[PDB]
Formats: C-alpha cells, sequence, structure tokens
C-alpha cells in the first residue's frame, strides 16, 4: 500500500462508426503543484492499440516498460509477429487486468487507472477500463477520474447507445474528444491545455496527435462580474 | 590410468576435459551455420535438411532473436541452441532493465560464455551440445560472435560451423582477403547464401531450405529481421547461379 505522488489526470476516450479516439493532457502533477508539462499518458502498443493512464507517474512509467517487454517478447520465436500473431488490443488488456488485479490483491497497488483503445484484427472497436482495484468494464464513451464526471456526460450525447456508433463519424467524434477536452480545462484544478489525442481507424489505421491546445475558450463574460452580490464597480 | 572422459568437469592429465571435447564431437555433426559482418550489420544463415517432403517449406525456423537487436544461429543439438536462447534473453532483459539501453553485443556475449562456461565446472551437469554464431549492432558498430562448447568465444569477421565448417571458412576467408574495405548488407546476404549452397556439398544426399536474417544500421535500422520474398529469392538465385 502506498499513496500517488506525481499523478496525470483525465483520461477520455469514445468509440466511432470506424474506430476509437482516445485523448489525455500532458500534465504531471505533484499535488497541487503542477509540476511537469512535458509528460505523455498516451501509450500506443503496436498500431492497432493505445493504452492511456491517469494516476500515480511512475507506476504509469512502470507499466510503460511492461508494455514495450509485452511487444519485444512476443517477437520471440514468432514469424507472424507483424501478421496473424502481432499483438491485439484485448491481449493487452487482459494482461494490464490481470496485473492491476494482482496487485491490488497483494496490498501494493499500480495506482492508475487505465484505458486502453484500439481495434481488432477482424475490425471490431475496443474500448475498456481497468484501474488500482482491477475493475473493468466498457462502454461506447469512457473517461477517468474528473472525465468521468465531465467528459461522459458530453460523449454521451453523440454515442448514448450502442446503436449510435454506426451513426457516429470520426470529425463529429473527435468533435466532442475536443469540446470535452476544453470543458475539463474550464473545471479541473489539475488539469492542462496541452494534450495528445489518437485515433485508431480501422482503415485509416493509428494516428498519433501530439501538442495540441485548449482553442475557443469563452472568458469575454468575466469583465462583467463584479463583487460577489451586492458590489456595483 | 583412464575414466578421465566419464565425468564432467574432470582434468585428463594433459589438463583438457573430454566431455566438452565430445559435445564438440556433436557439433560437428550438426548443420552447417555461418555468421558475415559486413560494413554496418552482420548476416546470418543456416542449412535446413530437407527430411521429407511432409516437412511444410518455411515453417520450422532456426535463427534466433534476442531483445530486438541480437541474432543467434547454431549448429549441433537444436534444444540445447533453444536453452541457451532463451538463458541469453532472460540474461538481456535484466541488463535492459537496470540500465535501460539495450545490451551491448559484446557485454551480451560474455553473458553466454560464463553460462556455458558454467556447465563445465560441474559433474553434475553436461555441457552444451552446440557452436553458437550470434551478433548485432549497437552503440558502437556490428559485432559477429561464436561460442563454443567449452565456453570460449572471440570476435569474428566471418564464422562458420557443422558439418560443412570447412567449405566455409574458406569462402570466408577468401571474402576477408577479396574486400579490405568491408563487404555490404546487401552483398553480405547473397555472399552468405552462397557460402551456405557451397558449403551443403558436404551433405549433397539430402535436399535443404536456407534461411538468412540480418541486422544492418542502414537496411533494417539496427533491429534484426528475416531476409523473406523478393530479396531472398534474388540470393537462392546468385548462389544456385555460382554453383555452377
Amino acid at each position: 500500500t502506498q499513496q500517488p505522488i506525481v499523478t496525470g489526470t483525465s483520461v477520455i476516450s469514445m468509440k466511432y462508426d470506424n474506430g476509437v479516439i482516445i485523448a489525455a493532457d500532458n500534465l504531471g502533477s505533484y499535488g497541487s503543484l503542477l509540476r511537469f508539462n512535458g509528460v505523455e499518458r498516451l501509450i500506443p502498443v503496436g498500431d492497432n492499440t493505445v493504452v492511456g493512464i491517469s494516476g500515480d507517474i511512475s507506476d504509469m512509467q512502470h507499466i510503460e516498460r511492461l508494455l514495450k517487454d509485452l511487444v519485444t517478447e512476443n517477437a520471440y520465436d514468432n514469424p507472424l509477429a507483424d501478421a496473424e500473431e502481432a499483438l491485439e488490443p484485448s491481449y493487452i488488456f487482459e494482461y494490464l487486468a490481470t496485473v492491476m488485479y494482482q496487485r491490488r490483491s497483494k496490498m501494493n497497488p499500480l495506482w492508475n487507472a487505465i484505458i486502453v483503445a484500439g481495434v481488432q484484427s477482424n475490425g471490431d472497436q475496443f474500448l475498456r477500463y481497468v484501474n488500482l482495484l482491477g475493475v473493468t468494464y466498457s462502454s461506447p464513451t469512457l473517461a477517468t477520474g474528473f472525465g468521468a464526471h465531465m467528459a461522459n456526460p458530453l460523449l454521451r450525447k453523440v454515442v448514448d447507445r450502442e446503436s449510435d456508433i454506426p451513426k457516429t463519424t470520426v470529425q463529429v467524434a473527435e468533435e466532442a474528444i475536443v469540446n470535452a477536452m476544453r470543458v475539463l480545462y474550464y473545471r479541473d484544478a489539475r488539469s492542462s491545455r496541452n494534450f495528445s489525442l489518437a485515433i485508431i481507424d480501422k482503415n485509416t489505421g493509428l494516428t498519433f496527435k501530439k501538442n495540441l491546445q485548449v482553442e475557443n475558450m469563452k472568458w469575454d463574460f468575466a469583465k462583467d462580474i463584479k463583487g460577489y452580490g451586492t458590489q456595483k464597480i | 590410468g583412464t575414466g578421465y572422459d566419464l565425468s564432467n568437469s574432470v582434468f585428463s592429465p594433459d589438463g583438457r576435459n573430454f566431455q566438452v571435447e565430445y559435445a564438440v564431437k556433436a557439433v560437428e555433426n550438426g548443420t552447417t551455420s555461418i555468421g558475415i559482418k559486413c560494413n554496418d550489420g552482420v548476416v546470418f544463415a543456416v542449412e535446413k535438411l530437407i527430411t521429407s517432403k511432409l516437412l511444410v517449406p518455411q515453417k520450422n525456423v532456426k535463427i534466433q532473436v534476442v531483445d530486438r537487436h541480437i541474432g543467434c544461429v547454431y549448429s549441433g543439438l537444436i534444444p540445447d541452441g533453444r536453452h541457451l536462447v532463451n538463458r541469453g534473453r532472460e540474461e538481456a532483459a535484466s541488463f535492459k532493465k537496470l540500465y535501460k539501453t539495450p545490451i551491448p553485443i559484446p557485454a551480451f556475449a560474455d553473458r553466454l560464455g560464463q553460462y556455458v562456461q558454467a556447465h563445465t565446472l560441474y559433474n553434475s551437469v553436461r555441457p552444451f551440445g552446440v557452436s553458437t554464431i550470434f551478433g548485432g549492432v549497437d552503440k558502437n558498430g556490428a559485432h559477429l560472435y561464436m561460442l563454443e562448447p567449452s565456453g570460449s568465444y572471440w570476435g569474428y569477421k566471418g564464422a562458420a560451423t557443422g558439418k560443412g565448417r570447412q567449405s566455409a571458412k574458406a569462402e570466408l576467408e577468401k571474402l576477408v582477403d577479396h574486400h579490405p574495405e568491408g563487404l555490404s548488407a546487401r552483398e553480405a546476404v547473397k555472399q552468405a547464401a552462397k557460402i551456405i549452397y557451397l558449403a551443403h556439398e558436404d551433405n549433397k544426399e539430402k535436399d535443404f531450405e536456407l534461411e538468412i536474417s540480418w541486422c544492418s544500421l542502414s537496411e533494417t535500422n539496427g533491429l534484426h529481421k528475416f531476409v523473406k520474398g523478393d530479396l531472398l529469392q534474388e540470393a537462392i538465385d546468385f548462389a544456385q547461379k555460382e554453383i555452377n
């Protein structure tokens, strides 16, 4: 049993008609101090999977190494490592889920909330969640920490049920993810304006966008707000 | 007296270790395999005797990768070879895990060396029945090595072991002399396919299947990869042609 030190906030994600999108800002907080800004919390594994991690950063870096090792290992004595026997998102998830649960069961958790996003070899979208307790679940949309409260409500207005997936386009979807990031920047006191976004499309493959920024913010009305009730100037 | 050859860690009166020497016999009785160091990498190749038509072609792969930058091929008792790669793979993971950087080929070589040498210290174990050719690209160049059952190993310009090690060693010595400037990855690949076709005469009775792999700073980016399709066929031809 430990206690997180350097942490990463929300990880939002959702699936559309041809794939899945996932995003996470680049902040690495240390309590209330927004200590590190060049932190990539999106771990690409292979080219059909992206792992978004939140929580303790040191533990994240650890899961990062496990993932690289998983790839190296899958390559050993495997002639179909870049074909029929390449890593699937579901394999990567089942593995991580296994570890998370074993560690919580030994009273020494990996203080994280993870979301595995990708596309299975047969084209199916893969989106599942796992945290320090080993708890797991899937939904057309998934978010951790703050995003679970502010992002999901927004994203669900696009994909409320399974039948909405085929009706949603990457454009519509990516738009939602990007607006959700803006909202989180407005209300999450542990968020950054810079973030990373990744798309895993069954036709276009993996697209990984770095250094994005919250844009189109409304702040002007703040000038009309003075005092806290009766003050006029 | 005698009996000096029945227990593994025993010194014979002439300071030798017979069990190790016997293991070598097992290595010489195996398929021939080689290693060709080039200007920015190394190439590996081996002979695969087609016992029958029932063997699925291109399936029973023999060359092995360690980490992502090291290639290993061996002759002798195949299972013993896998056992040594497994150890090397653990050996490598361990190194990267603590030092972060993937393991240097020289460092990796000693790892296998110390381990193999270990199996010549006790009578409770048997020496390895293989000679292994392995190498890769690292912080400072390419490196080619060959490890013997005694745990002995050195860096080579070219190396061969197995049935036709003499044919190969011969072909290799030529290349070394006629190319002081160093062969190239692309060239070494064809050259290799040839050394293998030539060294196959010391086994001309059974049909075979060629296998090549390479690790070049420019052709593969320092990563170990198997030669497949076109590049492979082009090499088989270059060989099948000069075999006449």
